[PDB]
């Protein structure tokens, strides 16, 4: 019904990403919580279903991360801590509530846990303005050189909203991500108004705030 | 427990699309279905292959016969598009269907809106010069982004996104021309020429 | 970025407060090993967080005394005890005083005013300190410190000492006496220094090296020799000497080390008959099921993959991922047929129709519940299958109740026949092809096992890996445990045999149960290490002799005595000088 | 503190039994004990 999970990660191959999936909106104990692996550029692939009362869990052979689904009854959290990590263990892992029988019915999974598993470090953006060319000038920010995904690019810390059309990042020559967030701005607003993209990248603890100027 | 789905089916509005989950070897009556819009929690369309779980529109339907397991979807709407997954049940752990990406025709083709940008003063200063072209509200999601350094072709360092799903059920595309500040200054016009259904556009910032 | 350099001999300190004289003393204590990487830094025109590790080192080259501060701890939010040290106008000023931190803790300096540099209160290093569990008050030059948390004692050492060198740590040796001990009790995991903002400084990391130390008359450490530095410096730690006179010594013992490991369990042959359970055409009913014990077999859990397999494979006792190497003791597959929705009624912490009356498994039960649909097969329908609809109470764990007695609903005795308020407890399921999936009989097995705590009979299925030869490995063959070098052999082992052995009773061979063949064994290597040196009166150049080995596992030569590294072979022959073995005598000449 | 006389003692937590004397052995400012080859406590220093 509802599942809250672990945060975004960049994980060493061989390390352990511990993905908590905490039960809200329903009862942890009445449902197998399935787990599924969506990697970037891939489809759903089974890893394992947990049982909430039963620590023993069927795990996928396939890719085997020695995945151990631990059923936490205090916090109502089905954990998937995936060992044997790999660049293909970079993935969005959906914990999937389902019945405790050989009835497997899973509708709203976890919101998804976007976990990179890679040797690369967690890196945020290097913020930059975009320079403009009836009365609408084209300016914005090209986000730069960050890792991993995702990134939410706000504007003026909530003081700029409308006109923004955000274009998710390029996979670039470095295998990294440059996205261009652009707010369509008036020419009369130029010089009387400040345009600052606030580009947050969580895994790397990076906040850089910068002005967009003509 | 082996099944597979068609990689995608591109169908047209008001047409019906029955999406195929075809299981290998043994099969049980129970099977399940999905639509996943990209990068989102897969939402269960069908239950036991005979039952659309509550909350799933009447156009999404399901059935199965032997190895065949079908998600019958009817009268496509331009907003509906997603990736359609199925689940083998029992008979040992499962292969989720590889998904059906829904590409719906009759959506509105448009000339991609070019927001083209030079490197910021701090991009030029630092030495990393990115000339940034952007492509907006064009259907289908297609381009060949040809960066023109002056009028010449740029064979390397020009960046190209694969066109993506936007909020409007349109398709947005980014392209940046990455240069040194030296490569930026000495060529006047960096031209974004985007071949869309065979039709290039022109917008540029004179460097 | 770090720009490294070479530690030389720095970072030797008095490990305690004892005094001695002219006595080489081997102490094993965290030091800065000789000749290692030292992460270097600047103050130019820069003081990040580092690891604290087990200890640290430190230095700096100050004409101007710009590097004045230290901030250690776990966190730097104050949720630890936040250590601190500050040095003000030569006045030592310490604290542990704990505060909220900041991003660029620093110290201010100004250019050429009456008060030099001003910003003596600059000191926005954090917000404000609160609870203080200690307090105190008080290139030309060189400082050196050492910071190590041991037994809640964060030590310090130091030399404020003059130099002439700009570029790096000077080459030279000066001991570090302790200054302080603070019983702070933190565990520092990191730290940061604090500059003076308008000055190089170093870092090592203390390691558990063993030094030979030479105290002098006055008891000031004059010199040291790391033990583990290199071949020679282990010969000085053996002799407790700084003068190693000519001839062959002996220091260490090198042992080749296992590559990975080898498990071996017999493939094929026979196994635990999971199939003779699972594919039995008719399982027993639910009121009376099939308990078939499984004993003394390599488990068959492999083949359970390729088949119709199961409606679910669900393990209530332990993870199936454990089962593979998990060693059972008393194995019981519970083989019976039930209706579909009752697989939900076979599990721990479960009630319903089945779990109450005709079949029972514990709520602490140890095993795995298995079922799969017999719709395809058992039905024709199938009346061979039945359940007990009523009993007077709820079952105990593992009581098969085959009693056919009629359940008496009312007060009037039934007299062994049905009637008013007399219910036949045993109700069959007709399984008709026109009834749905929930009514389908599922063909059910449950592993019922003890886990540990009984002697070894059944193990998990075969983890037996592939086999590697001519290469030092670790191994286990069917309960034979040992480490050695497996090869092919020619010793014809007896068909009904298993081990070879040897005259000292030590295992000399084996047989591979998966493909029967005769593998020798052989210890890893051994050999001792013998440093062959001319007297340190002459040269620090040494030539190591790894004895009694073949030269791989290590300018190399090969002897009859062993693997000799660092002495060029010579086709001459001279009188013996330093005898090695088997008639090979080294010497130092060109 | 009595000298040239076989006594018993506790020094600062150090204990042992021997004949204390006036010694010329130069100790270190921060060094508590002295010692000798066998780890046998030898020289000490009166704290007071
Ligand atoms: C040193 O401090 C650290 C953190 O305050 C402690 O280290 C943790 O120890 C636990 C197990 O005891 C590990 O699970 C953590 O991963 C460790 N964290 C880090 C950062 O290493 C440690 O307990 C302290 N030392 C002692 C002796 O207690
Ligand atoms: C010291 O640093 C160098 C890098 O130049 C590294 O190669 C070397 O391994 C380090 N020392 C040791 C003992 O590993
Ligand atoms: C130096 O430290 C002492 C320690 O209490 C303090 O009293 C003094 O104000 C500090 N500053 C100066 C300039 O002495
Ligand atoms: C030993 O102490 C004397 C004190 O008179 C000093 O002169 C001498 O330098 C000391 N020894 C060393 C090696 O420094
Ligand atoms: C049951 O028979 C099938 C053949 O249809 C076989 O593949 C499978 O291994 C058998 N099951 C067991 C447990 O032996
Ligand atoms: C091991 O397996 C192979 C093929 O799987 C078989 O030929 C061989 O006989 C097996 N070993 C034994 C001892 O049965
Ligand atoms: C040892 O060294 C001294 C000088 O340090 C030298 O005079 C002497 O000859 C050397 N010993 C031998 C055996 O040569
Ligand atoms: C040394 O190892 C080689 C294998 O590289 C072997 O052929 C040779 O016989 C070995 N000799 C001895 C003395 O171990
Ligand atoms: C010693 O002499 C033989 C031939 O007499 C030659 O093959 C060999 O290489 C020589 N050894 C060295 C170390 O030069
Ligand atoms: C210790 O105190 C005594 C008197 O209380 C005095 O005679 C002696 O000189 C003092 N020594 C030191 C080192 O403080």
């Amino acid at each position: 019904v509802q599942l809250v999970q672990s945060g975004a990660e960049v994980k060493k191959p061989g390390a352990t990403v511990k993905i908590s999936c905490k039960v809200s909106g329903y009862s942890f104990s009445n449902y197998y919580i399935h787990w599924v692996k969506q990697a970037p550029g891939k489809s759903l692939e089974w890893i394992g279903y947990i049982d909430p009362f039963n620590g023993g869990t069927s795990d996928n052979l396939k890719f085997k991360g020695a995945a151990t689904l631990t059923a936490d009854t205090s916090t109502d959290t089905a954990y998937m801590e995936l060992s044997s990590l790999r660049s293909e263990d970079t993935a969005v892992y959906y914990c999937a509530r389902s019945e405790y029988d050989p009835y497997y019915v899973m509708d709203y999974w976890g919101q998804g846990t976007t976990v990179t598993v890679s040797s690369a470090s967690t890196k945020g953006p290097s913020v930059f303005p975009l320079a403009p060319s009836g009365g609408t000038a084209a300016l914005g920010c090209l986000v730069k050189d960050y890792f991993p995904e995702p990134v939410t690019v706000s504007w003026n810390s909530g003081a700029l909203t409308s006109g923004v059309h955000t274009f998710p990042a390029v996979l670039q020559s470095s295998g990294l991500y440059s996205l261009s967030s652009v707010v369509t701005v008036p020419s009369s607003s130029l010089g009387t108004q400040t345009y600052i993209c606030n580009v947050n990248h969580k895994p790397s603890n990076t906040k850089v705030d910068k002005k967009v100027e003509p | 427990i082996v099944l597979t789905q068609s990689p995608f089916q591109s169908v047209s509005p008001k047409e019906k699309v029955t999406i195929t989950c075809r299981a290998s070897q043994s099969i049980s009556s129970n099977l399940h279905w999905y639509q996943q819009k990209p990068d989102q929690s897969p939402k269960l369309l069908i239950k036991y292959a005979s039952q659309s779980i509550s909350g799933i529109p009447s156009r999404f339907s399901g059935s199965g016969s032997g190895t065949d397991f079908t998600l019958t979807i009817n009268s496509l709407e331009a907003e509906d598009f997603g990736i359609y997954f199925c689940q083998q049940t029992n008979f040992w752990p499962y292969i989720f269907g590889q998904g059906t990406k829904l590409e719906i025709l009759k959506r509105t083709v448009a000339a991609p809106s070019v927001f083209i940008f030079p490197p910021s003063d701090e991009q030029l200063k630092s030495g990393t010069a990115s000339v940034v072209c952007l492509l907006n509200n064009f259907y289908p999601r297609e381009a060949k982004v040809q960066w023109k350094v002056d009028n010449a072709l740029q064979s390397g360092n020009s960046e190209s996104v694969t066109e993506q799903d936007s909020k409007d059920s349109t398709y947005s595309l980014s392209s940046t021309l990455t240069l040194s500040k030296a490569d930026y200054e000495k060529h006047k016009v960096y031209a974004c020429e985007v071949t869309h259904q065979g039709l290039s556009s022109t917008k540029s910032f004179n460097r | 970025p770090p720009a490294y350099t070479n530690s030389f001999t720095r970072g030797v300190y008095y490990p305690d407060k004892v005094f001695r004289s002219s006595v080489l003393h081997s102490t094993q204590d965290l030091f800065l090993p000789f000749f290692s990487n030292v992460t270097w830094f600047h103050a130019i025109h820069d003081n990040p967080v580092l690891p604290f590790n087990d200890g640290v080192y430190f230095a700096s080259t100050e004409k101007s005394n710009i590097i004045r501060g230290w901030i250690f701890g776990t966190t730097l939010d104050s949720k630890t005890q936040s250590l601190l040290i500050v040095n003000n106008a030569t006045n030592v000023v310490i604290k542990v005083c704990e505060f909220q931190f900041c991003n660029d803790p620093f110290l201010g300096v100004y250019y050429h005013k009456n008060n030099k540099s001003w910003m003596e209160s600059e000191f926005r290093v954090y917000s404000s300190a609160n609870n203080c569990t200690f307090e105190y008050v008080s290139f030309k030059n060189l400082r050196e410190f050492v910071f190590k948390n041991i037994d809640g004692y964060f030590k310090i050492y130091s030399k404020h000492t003059p130099i002439n060198l700009v570029r790096d740590l000077p080459q030279g040796f000066s001991a570090l006496e302790p200054l302080v001990d603070l019983p702070i009790g933190i565990n520092i995991t990191r730290f940061q220094t604090l500059l003076a903002l308008h000055a190089a400084y170093y870092v090592g990391y203390l390691q558990p090296r063993t030094f030979l130390l030479k105290y002098n008359e006055n008891g000031t450490i004059t010199d040291a020799v790391d033990c583990a530095l290199d071949p020679l410096s282990e010969t000085k730690c053996t002799l407790k000497s700084f003068t190693v006179e000519k001839g062959i010594y002996q220091t260490s013992n090198f042992r080749v080390q296992p590559t990975e490991s080898i498990v071996r369990f017999p493939n094929i042959t026979n196994l635990c008959p999971f199939g003779e359970v699972f594919n039995a055409t008719r399982f027993a009913s639910v009121y009376a099921w099939n308990r078939k014990r499984i004993s003394n077999c390599v488990a068959d859990y492999s083949v359970l993959y390729n088949s119709a397999s199961f409606s679910t494979f669900k393990c209530y006792g332990v993870s199936p991922t454990k089962l593979n190497d998990l060693c059972f003791t008393n194995v019981y597959a519970d083989s019976f047929v039930i209706r579909g929705d009752e697989v939900r009624q076979i599990a721990p912490g479960q009630t319903g129709k089945i779990a109450d009356y005709n079949y029972k498994l514990p709520d602490d039960f140890t095993g795995c519940v298995i079922a799969w649909n017999s719709n395809n097969l058992d039905s024709k329908g199938n009346y061979n299958y039945l359940y007990r609809l009523f009993r007077k109470s709820n079952l105990k764990p593992f009581e098969r109740d085959i009693s056919t007695e009629i359940y008496q609903a009312g007060s009037t005795p039934c007299n062994g026949v049905e009637g008013f308020n007399c219910y036949f407890p045993l109700q069959s399921y007709g399984f008709q092809p026109t009834n749905g999936v929930g009514y389908q009989p599922y063909r059910v097995v449950v592993l019922s096992f003890e886990l540990l705590h009984a002697p070894a009979t059944v193990c998990g299925p075969k983890k037996s890996t592939n086999l590697v030869k001519n290469k030092c490995v670790n191994f286990n063959f069917n309960g034979l445990t040992g480490t050695g070098v497996l090869t092919e052999s020619n010793k014809k082992f007896l068909p009904f045999q298993q081990f070879g052995r040897d005259i000292a009773d030590t295992t000399d061979a084996v047989r591979d149960p998966q493909t029967l063949e005769i593998l020798d064994i052989t210890p890893c290597s051994f050999g001792g290490v013998s440093v062959i040196t001319p007297g340190t009166n002459t040269s620090n150049q040494v030539a190591v002799l790894y004895q009694d080995v073949n030269c791989t596992e290590v300018n190399v030569f090969q002897t009859r005595a062993g693997c000799l590294i660092g002495a060029e072979h010579v086709n001459n022959s001279y009188e013996c000088d330093i005898p090695i073995g088997a008639g090979i005598c080294a010497s130092y000449q060109t």
